[PDB]
RNA sequence: GACAGGUAAGUAUAGGGAACCCACU
């Protein structure tokens, strides 16, 4: 059956599938195929077309089947990849210090469909047998493909300094003879990016082999994740009081800097930069100051994050979120912008009636100095709503423009 | 005579309670229609 | 509209508790005290009681379709 | 190469729950026992309803749902009862079902509370839990004057797996390794995690030192009954049913191998 | 048409409002003191936007409070409460100031879709479409503003134990696992009422319509559907089971198998339920006019839409019985499980805070207050309170895999949270076709599932197939399968 | 350039990790409503007769 | 044949015949309701 | 409308084999037992017992699809031993476990009742 | 005449459209 989701943006939006009938009243999709369809299960509906003749059936079977559609000509790189829970779980799984007991390896092995039926020698024999997620993933990997990637958190200096081929952080991926020698898999190594492990699998082994590869990764990693567990909570949004104090100090210093700049400009001591009126120069200075403050605060929060932090887990695995997202949650949200500028003076020289006139301060012009966890004062909330409205409008218009 | 902040929370919320008890939520609709019927119809008739 | 018979989460019978809970509330027990007296330890059952809204009285305010 | 030697200790026992501990057994066995408690213990609950009349504000499906959810004492009658599907009787019979009749009419200005008290059983041994002989009767619906509710129902055997209404338990707390000796979990900040009731540790201590050779033993159960069965009855019936399932599986395996 | 909002008047640096005013308002029931009396006394005053342009305003009396560096010191008004800037739909959001604004916007609409008790007297209204939840519940965490939206009287949703964890992967990508046992116990069960209407018109002596139980020997235009369910008046009776394409209003018209053409009204295809009730009247022109309300019990199932109050919606990916669901040390199991991947990008930190304070309030026997701009409430305070009740201060818990009993290496965030089931259910959207009725003008498949229509193989679908090079499949889709 | 077509279904989508990437779960109702024409041959004549 | 309908206002039973203008003989009220069917109806308590 | 009947979870449909045996050709002494209308309860207990068995080189179970109520148990034994024999002995040992636990629980319940 | 009971003879047990609005992905 051909399977479709409007809007049909590219070839992969319509792809063939083999039907399996299961009780309930929905189309059940494998998580990987969501990416090409650009589909989420937030209520999205999809269409299915049944070819009616053997000729059309053969056409679909030989041309449109998902395995054949794995790699797109648009950017000569795979369209699907391991996503979401599977991505985070594989990142955790392929950590250096992940060890599996006889029974756990037992379950994962049998979930691995393409398994040859031979239990590998455990990476540890005494004082007790123990395997490694790297061993199990080596079993998962098909053929004898060779690949080299770098985990997302891979420091750059490591490549130059000693331990180059023995990563202290295990942040370098090396698959050899179809065996994950070392490294922590992540989006870089399993997603749509070029030269990814899935890409190399498709290139070397058949599309069918890569299909089995996808299925085995998903099943095995989900089953292990059952044991491992993955969550997100207020604990992962909380930071230590020391980092809170550091962020507060940074914000206060940035506010003081903005105040100094404003006072200088009012004294007229400020002078325009080339190719910019004095007001443009002042705005540039303010924006630079606030951006630097936000960047410093985000860096502080990311540093404060612990290895157990689930936000960091997810960002590192690349499944979802971003360092900017973590910074917004933990430290200040940051400046709100409409039309690429600070909040305009909707009122008479005033963003809101609650400020003195001709106030160009961060708070006055809509800088959210509070993190999402800390909550927002009403003015900051209003300005953030303005920004979100800008985003929504941009979406609602670009949809039609790009369609045309 | 004044309202300390601790009291102020409950005070403002009591004020809002009284406001909503007095007005309701569709007060604008009801008042607009009532004013229309009461004044505007007669005004139109006379202006004719 | 009416107090559910079982706690959705754990399945503990709570349908026979709404009237007693109201009785305690009018007896001036705090909600937590009333729940403890009724024995609702798990916060699932505590939720079942706290969040319930007995709309059945408002429904009964209307006369039946038949005399 | 052979079975363990599980031991039991009942640390508490009431009409409404049983708390105990099982030692020298596998986590798999313990978890399966818990699952059987929750899902695969036979029970009698209303599953057939005929609404002769219903003037109440609630509709027929609503009323039937509540009636099914009502629990019924099933201490021994369930064991004698056979599953309706297994039973030969054409429609219903005592061997496979128990009849109930409800008939109330609000003839007074005050609200009439149709509670489980009004549920009239045919077999005295099977009755609403609250009606037993303080716990109040389970409300079903309220009737203003001029309203009526007449219906005839049948309760049959069944286990929670088919539907939650047959589920006897009302909370099966299960635990093991109170102190995290096996380190099956991992506390990023163990200090801030409250001690389990079964935890045996100094307050300064957060969790037991890791045990490389450890294995899950001494599983703590606290089975709360929904009043359908005595908790001890729940446990015993669960064990019996699990053994029955294993025996039937053994029979099927023997048949298959012999055929092969 | 000039909009306007109330504002507390400020003179010098002090509110005109006073403790005596507050007390009189408290006793409003007896002394009859009222908001109108406040306005008359002149403590409060209406302000429109144009006047706001000149007004200098303060968040709260805290701004009036003197400061080392007076910012304004010349205030003229003060907000009654900042939360008032929100609207009806936005008000029900707890901790809106802890969410990315677009999620608040989304919740503004998902709230409109939530099912609940839309009106107290629904039992009599023969509304065209209606949905009623079996067991509504006022949220455990409430903004003070809902006191006036009357959400307490007519809540739309259920407080549910939600665990934000990955479990079998069936909740991935904005999907949610659901407790089958809870669903059996009535969790989020609802009823859907549909009202059909018909009337017999006597427009012309030559041709007139009549309700009746038609018989094949007399009337001609009968489908193979059985008319026995009808009564002698051509109307079905309450308490009668009905399936799709089942006649419910036997109607006939006198022709100019003889002298009678069937104009009966059948139940909508693929639908089912029981006839809730029937009403018979005369329209404005005396013609007999019957409305039939039919109710169908919708049990939540795979594909049904659910949503929190924080822009987090998802379809029920799968339902696990209680024994399958993970459980705390106690017997508690999550009613719903939602993939953690929602929160990171969404910034629905308000969702997590709501879950935490919901756990706190449920344990404490109170109703949490999630009014947006409330400094008196914060995450640290909530965590301390939660820890006081013998729980992890951040809401995490030790959960056990249901299938194997083994502990879960991670500790799952879990707690009560107000969820709400949106009207869009899979049963009302599933649709399929194989050579159904076709349009009259062009012989292509009809449109819309109510007409057993066919899906539109649109222009971009044609183009995608062109790119695929499947010329024969394209030909089949556009010519042989549409209108040869 | 665009048309409505027979032998087309539409419905909500839900995740299912237990399906190969190239597979798709379908409700039994949709499958029943859908039919694929199969020509009779001595090979499949018995199977189609049973169908 | 009888076709008893319940009047909305007075909640009174009254026969109505086909072609008979819809109006409660008792109160002249034009809204009536069919009485609950007699057909056997059952509900598994699920 | 498509909701499967609840009893379908545990009720064998007409003409369904409760258990089926296959030989995993990939490796010797390996059998696959497909058991219908069963779930993690039986799967886990049997897997644990077989793992306890030392002759068992391989024992485990899985649920091919949660929406389906079938389980697959893969068991590989030493050449001098049969997967069928291992499976039977594991079931027997679990039955003995249940019997012993039942009687001990009866004794404990009695004793608690008296005091 | 009416009414209640019985016997005999005859009858009865093919599909809309447009417009608009709302809501949805
Ligand atoms: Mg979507
Ligand atoms: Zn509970
Ligand atoms: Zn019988
Ligand atoms: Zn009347």
């Amino acid at each position: 059956v051909i399977f479709n989701r409007q809007p049909t943006l590219h070839k992969m939006s319509m792809m063939g599938h083999r039907v399996r009938i299961l009780p309930w009243s929905t189309f059940r999709l494998n998580l990987s195929v969501t990416t090409p369809y650009n589909a989420d299960f937030d209520g999205d509906e999809m269409n299915l077309h049944l070819p009616q003749s053997l000729e059309t059936r053969a056409e679909i079977q030989e041309l449109a089947m998902v395995p054949r559609m794995i790699v797109t000509p648009q950017s000569n790189r795979p369209v699907m990849g391991i996503v979401q829970d599977t991505l985070t779980a594989v990142r955790k799984f392929t950590k250096r210090d992940v060890f599996l007991e006889r029974g756990e390896v037992m379950n994962l092995l049998m979930f691995l469909s393409t398994w040859d039926g031979k239990v590998p020698q455990p990476a540890i024999l005494k004082p007790r047998p123990l395997w490694t997620g790297k061993q199990i993933f080596s079993l998962i990997i098909p053929g004898h493909i060779n690949c080299i990637r770098t985990h997302s958190t891979h420091p750059d200096d490591e490549d130059s300094g000693p331990y180059k081929h023995i990563s202290p952080g295990d942040t370098k991926v090396v698959v050899e003879n179809g065996e994950l020698i070392m490294g922590i898999l992540c989006k870089k190594s399993l997603g749509t990016s070029a030269g990814s492990l899935v890409h190399i699998s498709y290139l070397e082994m058949g599309h069918d082999i890569t299909r089995l590869f996808y299925s085995n990764i998903q099943t095995v990693i989900n089953n292990w994740l059952l044991i491992e567990g993955h969550t997100i909570g207020i604990g992962d949004s909380i930071a230590d009081s020391k980092t809170y104090q550091d962020i507060q100090n940074t914000i206060k210093k940035a506010k003081q800097d903005v105040i100094e700049v404003i006072e200088k400009a009012h004294n007229n001591e400020l002078e325009p930069t080339p190719g910019n009126t004095l007001r443009q120069t002042f705005e540039n200075q303010v924006n630079r100051i606030l951006n630097d403050a936000r960047d410093k605060t985000g860096s502080s929060a990311q540093k404060s994050l612990s290895e157990y932090n689930n936000f960091k887990s997810m960002v590192v695995s690349g499944a979802k979120g971003s360092k900017i997202n973590i910074s917004q949650v933990i430290a200040v949200v940051g400046q709100q912008n409409v039309e690429g500028k600070r909040i305009p003076f909707g009122f008479k020289h005033r963003t809101l009636p609650h400020f003195i006139k001709d106030d160009y301060g961060p708070e006055s012009r809509g800088f959210v100095e509070n993190s999402y966890l800390a909550g927002l004062t009403p003015t900051e909330f209003f300005f953030h709503a303005m920004g979100g409205r800008e985003g929504l409008i941009d979406t609602a218009v670009k949809t039609a423009e790009t369609g045309y | 005579d004044e309202i300390t902040p601790d009291l102020w929370q409950e005070a403002c919320w009591i004020v809002i309670s009284s406001y909503f008890d007095e007005k309701g939520l569709v007060r604008q609709q009801l008042d607009s229609f009532d004013e229309f019927i009461q004044m505007s119809v007669q005004r139109i008739v006379e202006d004719a | 509209m009416i107090i559910p018979v079982r706690c959705f989460t754990c399945g503990k019978i709570v349908g026979n508790k709404w009237e007693a809970y109201l009785g305690l509330l009018q007896a001036e027990y705090t909600e937590g005290d009333a729940l403890d007296a009724l024995g609702l330890k798990r916060y699932c059952c505590r939720r079942m009681l706290l969040a319930h809204v007995d709309l059945i009285e408002k429904l009964l305010n209307y006369a039946p379709l038949e005399k | 190469p052979y079975a363990n030697q599980p031991t039991v200790r009942i640390t508490e026992l009431t009409d409404e729950n049983v708390k105990f501990i099982i030692e020298n057994t596998d986590l798999a066995v313990a978890n399966s026992i818990r699952r059987v408690f929750i899902a695969e213990v036979p029970i009698i609950a209303i599953d057939w309803v005929q609404i002769d009349a219903n003037s109440s504000v609630l509709h027929d499906e609503f009323i039937a749902h509540r009636l099914g959810l009502i629990p019924l004492t099933s201490d021994d009658i369930v064991d004698k009862l056979q599953y309706s599907r297994d039973c030969t009787c054409e429609e219903f019979c005592p061997e496979c079902s128990v009849e109930f009749t409800l008939d109330v009419r609000c003839n007074e200005d005050q609200t009439r509370h149709v509670t489980s008290r009004d549920l009239i059983s045919n077999s005295p041994r099977v009755i609403p839990v609250t009606s037993r002989n303080e716990q109040d009767d389970i409300l079903i619906v309220k009737l203003r004057k001029g309203q009526e509710l007449r219906l005839r129902a049948y309760a049959k055997k069944g286990f929670g797996k088919e539907h939650a209404k047959w589920n006897p338990t009302a909370g099966v707390a299960f635990e093991y390794d109170p102190d995290n000796a096996l380190r099956h979990t991992v506390y990023p900040k163990p200090e801030e995690w409250p001690k389990s009731e079964y935890s045996e540790l100094d307050e300064d201590e957060s969790q037991a030192p890791y045990d490389p050779n450890g294995k899950p033993e001494r599983f703590y159960y606290n089975v709360e009954s929904c009043g359908s069965l005595r908790p001890e009855t729940i446990v015993l019936s669960a064990l019996s049913g699990l053994k029955k399932k294993l025996s039937d599986l053994q029979t099927q395996l023997s048949h298959e191998i012999q055929s092969d | 048409g000039r909009i306007c909002r109330p504002l507390l008047i400020v003179e010098k640096q002090k509110l005109l409002l006073k403790k005596r005013h507050i007390d009189q308002l408290k006793e409003r029931e007896y002394n009859n003191y009222s908001w109108q009396d406040l306005v008359a006394s002149g403590v409060v005053e209406y302000i429109d936007t144009l006047e706001e342009e000149t007004v200098m305003l303060a968040m709260t009396p805290d701004d009036l409070q003197e400061k080392e560096v007076a910012y304004c010191s010349t205030y003229t008004h003060c907000e009654i409460h900042p939360s008032m800037i929100l609207g009806v739909c936005a008000s029900i959001i707890p901790f809106p100031d802890h969410n990315q604004s677009p999620r608040n916007t989304y919740q503004s609409a998902m709230g409109k879709q939530a099912m609940g008790v839309y009106i107290t007297n629904f039992h009599v209204r023969m509304d065209t479409l209606a949905h009623v939840l079996y067991y509504p519940q006022k949220p455990l965490v409430t903004t003070r503003s809902m006191e006036y939206l009357r959400f307490r009287e007519l809540p739309a949703g259920i407080n549910s134990i939600v665990a934000i964890a990955s479990y079998t992967g069936y909740n991935q990508e904005d999907s949610v696992i659901m407790n089958r046992s809870a669903v059996d116990r009535g969790f989020f069960r609802s009823v859907f009422y549909r009202s059909y209407k018909e009337q017999e018109s006597k427009k012309g002596f030559d041709q007139e319509e009549v309700f009746e139980k038609p018989t094949r020997e007399t009337c001609q235009g009968m489908r193979h559907a059985i008319y026995d369910k009808l009564d002698d008046d051509g109307l079905i009776a309450p308490g009668v089971r009905v399936s799709g394409d089942d006649v419910i209003i036997g109607k006939t018209v006198t022709l100019p198998r003889y002298t009678k053409r069937d104009c009966s009204t059948f139940l909508r295809t693929s639908e089912t339920g029981i006839v809730d009730q029937v009403m018979v009247t005369l329209n404005q022109e005396g013609y007999k006019f019957c409305k039939i309300r039919v109710r169908s019990v919708r049990i939540p199932q795979i594909g049904d839409k659910f949503a929190s109050r924080h822009g987090q919606k998802g379809t029920c990916g799968i339902q696990y019985r209680q024994e399958d669901m993970p459980f705390t040390c106690e017997g508690i199991t999550p009613d719903i499980i939602i993939n953690p991947h929602a929160i990171p990008s969404r910034m629905t930190i308000g969702h997590l805070i709501e879950c935490l304070q919901g756990k706190v309030s449920a344990n404490k026997g109170e109703i949490g207050d999630a009014t947006p701009f409330n400094d008196a409430v914060n995450v640290q305070k909530i965590s301390n309170l939660l820890s006081d009740y013998g729980y992890h201060l951040r809401g995490n818990e030790v959960l056990y895999n249901g299938f194997t009993g083994r502990k879960i290496t991670s500790q799952i965030f879990i707690g009560p949270t107000y969820y709400q089931r949106l009207k869009h259910m899979v049963d009302d959207k599933i649709h399929s076709r194989a050579r159904g009725p076709i349009q009259i003008l062009n012989r292509q498949p009809m449109e819309g599932r109510s007409r057993d229509g066919g899906l539109r193989f649109g222009e971009m679908e044609r183009d995608c197939q062109i790119a695929h090079g499947a010329a024969q499949f394209l030909r089949e889709r556009l010519f042989e399968a549409s209108d040869p | 350039m665009g048309k409505r077509v027979d032998f087309s279904a539409r419905t909500v989508i839900t995740p299912d990790p237990n399906l190969s990437i190239d597979q798709v779960g379908v409700p039994r109702s949709i499958a029943a409503n859908m039919t694929f024409a199969e020509i009779v041959t001595p090979f499949n004549i018995d199977r189609l007769q049973e169908l | 044949q009888p076709m008893i309908y319940i009047c909305g206002e007075c909640h009174t039973e009254n026969e109505i015949k086909s072609r008979d203008p819809i109006r409660c003989r008792e109160c002249g009220y034009r809204i009536m309701y069919k009485k609950r069917t007699k057909r056997l109806v059952v509900f598994d308590a699920r | 409308m498509n909701a499967p009947p609840a009893f379908e979870s545990f009720l064998l449909f007409e003409g369904e084999k409760k258990i089926t045996i296959n030989k995993d050709t990939k490796v010797p002494n390996a059998c696959l037992f497909t058991i219908n209308k069963e779930d993690h309860t039986l799967g886990n207990i049997i897997k644990s017992q077989l793992l306890k068995d030392p002759q068992v080189l391989f024992a485990g179970y899985k649920v091919p699809h949660p929406l389906e109520h079938k389980i697959i148990i893969r068991v590989q034994t030493t050449p001098d031993y049969s997967p069928q024999e291992a499976f039977t002995n594991a079931i027997t040992d679990l039955i003995s476990e249940l019997s012993l636990l039942e009687e001990r629980f009866r004794v404990a319940i009695k004793d608690k009742q008296e005091g």
